[PDB]
Order: C-alpha cells, then structure tokens, then sequence
C-alpha cells in the first residue's frame, strides 16, 4: 500500500540527460521491488528496468547499458538516469511497486501499484 | 563489511582448532612414545588416593570407592577418604565406606587447616590403613587440604591422586595418569581425560561432546607446550613436592579482599604454573563423571566455572613470563579465550541490528560448515558416530554459556532468584526480540531475485538439517543406541538394588 | 563374600608333576593377594606362593624354579603347576586370600588372610 508520485520530464533534444524519479509513501518501502515501465506510441507497456529490495538490477535489452537505476530507502525515492537518448525513447513513464510476487517480474501485470506516468520527449 | 566480518569470524573459529588439533596429536604421540619405553608391571611411584565428597549417591559412591580398589597399581599407599559431614546426614557416607574398605572412620571436632597444629598426626597415628574423616562442612578446599595433609605424613609417599566422590576409573587410569610424573623431572601435576556416562538427555548428550573436545584437542594441544589450565576435578596426579608447597597459599587464597570457595582445581594448576612448572595431559587415564540433564542446574555450573575462569586468568596471563618460549602459547590461548566471547557477541549484535538476510543466512551456514567440521574430526578420532550430534552444542553454547558468562562478569564487576538467572531471562528475551524484530522488517517474497531465492534456500536447508539431525538423537534415545556401555550396567545393577 | 574351594589332590611318588587348581565364588577385586600355603603333618602353616589378581607373581618362596602360579581372571579360577616334586613335598595345601581392605601392605604371615579353604591331599 505505498502512493507513488512521478517526477521528471523535460525538453531533452538529443544525447541529453534527464533522471526521473518516483516517491513511495508506505511503511516498508525498503521490503518493495520498484520497476519502470513507459507507454511509447503504440499502447504497449514494455519493461525499461527494476530494481528489487536487495539492490539487484534488471534492465531492457534495448536499453542495457543507456540507464541507470537506484534506489533510497531513507528518502523512498527510485531514480533512473538517462545517458544517451534516442528518438525511440519517448513515452510516459510509470513506476510501479510490488512486495510479494514470483518468478514473473517483466509482466505488467505483476505489480500490484501504478501511480502515475511523465511524458518524456526527444527531438531531432 | 559483512562479508569481511564473516571471513574473519570463521577464519578465527577454524584455524587455531586445527593447530590444537596438530597439537594434540602430536602430544599423543609423545605420550605413545614415552608408554611404549615403559616396563611391564611398573609400580616405581608410591601413590596415595585421595577422595574428597559431600553428600553423594551412595550408589555411585559406593561404584567410585569398587573401582578404585579394582585398580591394577602395584604400588599404592592407602586410600585417604574425606568427607565434608560431621553431621547425621554424613555418616550415611561413612557406612558405604565400612561397607567397601573398613571401620576406620576417623571423627576429629576440628578441621585441619583452621587448627594451630596442622599437621596429619593431630587426627591420625597409623599411616598403613586406609583412613575415612568425617570433617566438619567447610567446603571441598578443605577437605581436599585434610588429604594433602594425611598424605603427606608418609614419608613413602611421591605422589597423589585426586578423584571426585562420583567418579569410576578404568583398573589403568591410576598407572596412566601417575606414569607421565617420572617421565620428565620438571612436570608437577598430570590431567587424565573425564568421560560423560549419563548420555540419554539431549543436554547430557551434547556436554559429552563437548567434554570430549575440550579434554582431547584442547588439553592436548596445551600438553604439547607442557601449559595444561586446568587439571581436571575427576582424575589429577600431583607431586608431593608440589603439594607442600602450593596447599598453603593456595588454602589461604583471598580474590579482592574476600575468601575464595570456587575454581578449587583450576587454583590449584594455577598455583603449579606459577612456578615455572609443567603439567601435561594424557588421554590413556580415563574416568566417569556425569553431567547435569537440566538446563538451569547446566546454568548454574557454568557461571561457577566463569566466575573462576575469570578470577584465574590474569594470574595464567601473569606467570607466562617464567616459561619463556612455549609460554607464548599460554598467553595466546588466554588473548584467544578473551576475544573469542566478544567476537561472538559483537557478531551477533551486528548481524542482529542490520536485518540483512543474506548476512544471517552466510553466517549460519558458515557455523553450521564450521562445526561440521569439527564433529567430522571428533567422529574420527573417537570412532564413533555420535560425535556428529556435536553439531547441535551452538545451541547450547549460545543459550546457556553466553548467560552464565555475562553473569559471572557482572557479579566480578526474591533477589536470589535475580542474581542467579535475571541476566539468562534477560538474554534469552533480547535474542528473541532480535528475532522477531528481523522477521518482523523482512517480511517480503521475491522470487525473481536469485539473492532472495539464495538466503530463502539456505535458512531452509539450515532448518532441514537441524530438524534431520533431532529426529536422528529420538530415534536413537528410543532404541537406547545413545546410551554409553557404561551407562547400560549402571541401569542394570541399580535396578536390581 | 568368597568361598575358596581346592581341587587337584592326588598321589605322586617323588617323581611325577602335579597340578592344584583354586576355584573362588564371589567378586574379587584385582587388589586382592591370593595364596597357597602348605601344612604338613607335625608342622604348622608354612608360606608356599602368593601373588595379585593383576600380577607382579613373587615370594615363591624356597621352591622358585619347581612351582608356577598362573591365574585366570576370566575363569575366576587360579592354578599352581608342581614340577620335580619331592619326598619333603608332601602335606596339605591350602588356598588363602587377604583383601586391600584393611591396608594395601603384603605380607606372608597366614594371620592376615582372612578367607581360607578346604584341605588339599
Ligand atoms: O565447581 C567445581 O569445582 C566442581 O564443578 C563440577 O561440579 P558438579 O559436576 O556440578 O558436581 P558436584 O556434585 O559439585 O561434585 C563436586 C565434588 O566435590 C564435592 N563437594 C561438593 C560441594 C561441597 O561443598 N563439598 C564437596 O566436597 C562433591 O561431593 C563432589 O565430589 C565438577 O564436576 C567438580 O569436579 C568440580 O569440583
Ligand atoms: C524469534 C524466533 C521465532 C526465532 C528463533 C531465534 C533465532 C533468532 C535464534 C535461534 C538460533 C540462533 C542461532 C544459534 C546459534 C548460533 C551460533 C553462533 O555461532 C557461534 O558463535 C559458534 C558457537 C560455538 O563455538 O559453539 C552465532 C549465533 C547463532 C547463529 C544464533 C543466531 C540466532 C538464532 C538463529
Ligand atoms: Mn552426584
Ligand atoms: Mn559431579
């Protein structure tokens, strides 16, 4: 039971920066597995990259080695650097949290909390 | 800092139990070396045994006084029996020894040590027979001093043998334990090894183990550099030389402006080490004592032999100097005993207060390893496999000597009940809260993380074999394969009694 | 506690070997000192061979060499072997024990055994 906030977004033309973030209010957001997800034209909600509670790192294989993530269980805050962008990457980025789950991570279904999406644009 | 505080933890646990393992049986070896000189039917040292009780079994007083006269020594002086009664309750004691030896119950209203004249021929005139004092209660100082002091009145007399009032020796213990004497000239006091019989309970079955390995490895390895600690209780060989000169200082023994009534054995190597001299530590001379089945009166032993532990290590600590080289040894084992307790606790407040689940589950399957190996290496050496119970002695360690340790050291800096177990009450809530707290703040299932999976795994396993292992000791304690031959007869005969 | 009971009587013409055997009932204790003794007509209890139920085997007396005393703990039976026997060699042979109980001290006086047998040829 933990409300997520987005924040993040911005007018990245190309090869920029740009880290998101999203803020979990809960009680145990350290015993929580934080993902995110992005809507790109084209509604399919595809896997950009996780993070679990033990600080294990899952990420896409378009995006491999392009973003970072982290996480701060003092401030509840996951964070996703952005290196190197692509006119591919714009969408409206999701964060979504799960405590109890299986093998199944990559799903969008999944995660058990969705709170909201930023619209993230490249240019050319 | 987990992982280096685990690595060190365990680098630190194993390690100098295999140099003590090397040690030992390099002692054992020299020890094989010296009997195999030795003449038949050799009887070159007069001995005389003494017995120091207090309100015993007479069942198994009267199997300690059986088996001592069933010893095969040619060479004994009589059998000096002390008893700490003078009261009505006492002579039932007296009656079991008319019973094995004779009518010689000596009754003097006095007791030795605290008379101006102490020496033996105030209570005793004939040194030929076998003498029973039935000594006004004081303690087992005392009566132990009453012996030294009837023994010493021979001027035949090289050597004594202390024994405890419930333990049954082997017809060689006496000839193995006195032989090391006469080996080398400069060693006082030799210790024999002390074997639990009683092995039915869970708590009994493990203290065996547990008196296994701290007699043969440890006592080896310290017999190796000729620096035994402690001479055991049950069966310890002493030089008269030795005696007469240690039995006083270490009668009149005030610890911090106060008399000392504990460590009685443990005082006495001590006082022998003190002066430069040797005490070795032979696995050949062995005798039954039993161990406590209950957890409290375990508990109370304990914080006994803490209270002396720590009363006598800065004087072990202190005489090191006089052995030169191999003294070393002495002290490293001392440094090691202290740092040993406060690792443990540090580790456990450490892994306890930063809740990660892979820090618990590396640090149990590490000890777990750990004292695989060492029961590995018990099995080996006592060519049994009970010795793999062994591997559930860190419960026990970590319930009962932890609580009896803290104890001992807050009592060397209604309410009889609150110096006694406030502190194990006190330990055992904290360790459960810990517990709680951690499973309270790891509350999480995450199968797609292979650290998750490894720690859920391991703590799983963990408890499997835990669980293997108890089921293992109550199948065996049903079919009675846990009892020890000895044990066996000892049922028989006190059933048909 | 013991019954000591001899066996073995038999008649030799100064020119045969003989064999004596000591059966004992009740627990003996390996600190026990067991005996032969030898009384002869006109003559009183004279000392022939003692030892231990654990060893050591001395004071053979006189008659080192001809007699052998062997012991068997198992059996709980002992056996004295009479080789060369002669002409003066003959009375009756009696099985004694003396227990540590009192003292550990030996000693070859026949007062201090306080467990004898029956007669022997
Ligand atoms: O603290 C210690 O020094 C004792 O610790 C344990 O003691 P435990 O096994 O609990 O057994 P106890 O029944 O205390 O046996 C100690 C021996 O000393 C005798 N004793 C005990 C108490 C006393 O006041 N006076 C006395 O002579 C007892 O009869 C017995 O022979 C050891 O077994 C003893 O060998 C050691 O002497
Ligand atoms: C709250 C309830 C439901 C949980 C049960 C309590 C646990 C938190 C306790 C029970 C067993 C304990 C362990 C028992 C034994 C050891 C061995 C000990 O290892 C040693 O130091 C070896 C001691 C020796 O040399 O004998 C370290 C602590 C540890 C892991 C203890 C840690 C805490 C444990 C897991
Ligand atoms: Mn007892
Ligand atoms: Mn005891």
């Amino acid at each position: 039971q933990v409300q997520l906030v987005e924040s993040g977004g911005g007018l990245v033309q190309a090869g920029g920066s740009l880290k998101v973030s999203c803020a979990a209010s809960g009680r145990a957001f350290k015993t929580y597995r934080m993902a995110w997800f992005r809507q790109a034209p084209g509604k399919e909600r595809e896997f950009v990259s996780g993070i679990s509670a033990l600080e294990t790192t899952y990420y896409a294989d378009s995006v491999k080695g392009r973003f970072t993530i982290s996480r701060d269980n003092t401030k509840n805050t996951v964070s996703l650097q952005m290196d190197s962008l692509k006119p591919e990457d714009t969408a409206v980025y999701y964060c979504a949290a799960r405590r109890y789950g299986g093998t199944d991570y990559t799903t969008t279904g999944s995660y058990d909390y969705w709170g909201q999406g930023t619209q993230v644009t490249v240019s050319s | 800092s987990a992982v280096w505080g685990i690595s060190v933890y365990g680098v630190f646990v194993l390690g100098f139990y295999i140099a003590q393992i090397v040690f030992s049986e390099f002692n054992r070896m020299r020890l094989s070396d010296w009997i195999s000189l030795r003449p038949d039917n050799w009887n070159a040292t007069r001995v005389a045994v003494i017995i120091a009780g207090y309100r015993e079994d007479p069942f198994m007083f009267k199997k300690c006084l059986e088996s001592v006269r069933d010893s095969e020594y040619g060479n004994v002086a009589r059998l000096i029996c002390v008893i700490d009664g003078d009261e009505e309750e006492d002579l039932k004691m007296a009656e079991i020894y008319k019973q094995v030896y004779n009518d010689n119950v000596k009754k003097p209203g006095v007791v030795l040590c605290e008379s101006e004249n102490k020496n033996g021929s105030t209570i005793d005139s004939d040194v030929s027979k076998n003498i029973c004092i039935l000594q006004p209660h004081r303690g087992k100082r005392e009566s132990l001093y009453t012996g030294f002091q009837l023994a010493s009145m021979d001027p035949s007399v090289h050597a004594v043998v202390l024994i405890d009032s419930d333990t049954v020796l082997e017809k060689n213990a006496i000839l193995e334990v006195v032989y090391p004497l006469s080996c080398d000239p400069n060693i006082k006091a030799v210790a024999g090894e002390c074997k639990i019989w009683n092995t039915d309970t869970i708590l009994s079955m493990l203290v065996s183990w547990r008196y296994f390995s701290a007699f043969n490895v440890e006592r080896g390895a310290q017999s190796l550099w000729k620096t035994v600690q402690c001479v055991g209780g049950p069966l310890g060989a002493y030089t008269i030389d030795i005696i007469n000169e240690i039995k006083d200082p270490w009668i009149t023994q005030t610890f911090l402006g106060n008399k000392c009534t504990y460590g009685d054995n443990r005082r006495l190597t001590n006082e022998v080490l003190m002066r430069g001299k040797k005490i070795v530590y032979t696995p050949f001379a062995v005798g039954w004592s039993d161990s406590p089945t209950n957890v409290m009166r375990y508990i109370v032993q304990q914080t006994r032999w803490s209270k002396s532990w720590c009363r006598e290590i800065w004087y072990t600590l202190g005489s090191a100097w006089k052995h030169g080289f191999s003294g070393i040894y002495l002290a490293f084992e001392c440094m090691y005993q202290i740092m040993y307790f406060f690792l443990v606790m540090y580790l456990f407040s450490y892994i306890a207060i930063k809740a990660d689940i892979r820090a618990q589950t590396a640090t149990v399957l590490v000890s777990t390893l750990v004292t695989i190996i060492k029961s590995s290496y018990l099995a080996l050496r006592a060519k049994n496999l009970k010795a793999f119970y062994f591997v559930l002695y860190t419960y026990v360690y970590f319930f009962c000597m932890i609580p009896a340790r803290i104890t001992a050291m807050f009592t060397m800096f209604v309410w009889l009940w609150a110096k006694q177990f406030l502190i194990t009450y006190m330990w055992w809530a904290g360790v459960l809260a810990a517990g709680v707290y951690s499973i309270v703040d790891n509350w999480y299932f995450d199968w797609a993380d292979i650290q998750y999976r490894f720690a859920l795994v391991g703590i799983c396993s963990y408890l499997v074999f835990v669980s293997i292992v108890l089921v293992i000791y109550l199948i065996g304690k049903i079919t009675t394969w846990n009892y020890t031959p000895l044990q066996k007869e000892l049922i028989e005969e006190r059933y048909l009694h | 506690q013991v019954q000591l009971v001899e066996s073995g009587g038999g008649l030799v013409q100064a020119g045969g070997s003989l064999r004596l055997a000591c059966a004992a009932s009740g627990r003996i204790f390996s600190s026990d000192t067991l005996a032969w003794f030898r009384r002869a007509p006109g003559k009183e209890r004279e000392f022939v061979a003692a030892s231990r139920w654990s060893g050591g085997g001395t004071d053979y007396d006189s008659v080192k060499g001809r007699f052998t005393f062997s012991r068997d703990n198992t059996f709980n039976t002992m056996c004295l072997e009479m080789n060369s026997l002669k002409p003066e060699d003959t009375a009756v042979y009696y099985c004694a024990l003396r227990t540590a109980r009192d003292s550990y001290y030996y000693t070859r006086n026949p007062t201090g055994y306080d467990y004898w047998g029956q007669g022997t040829q």
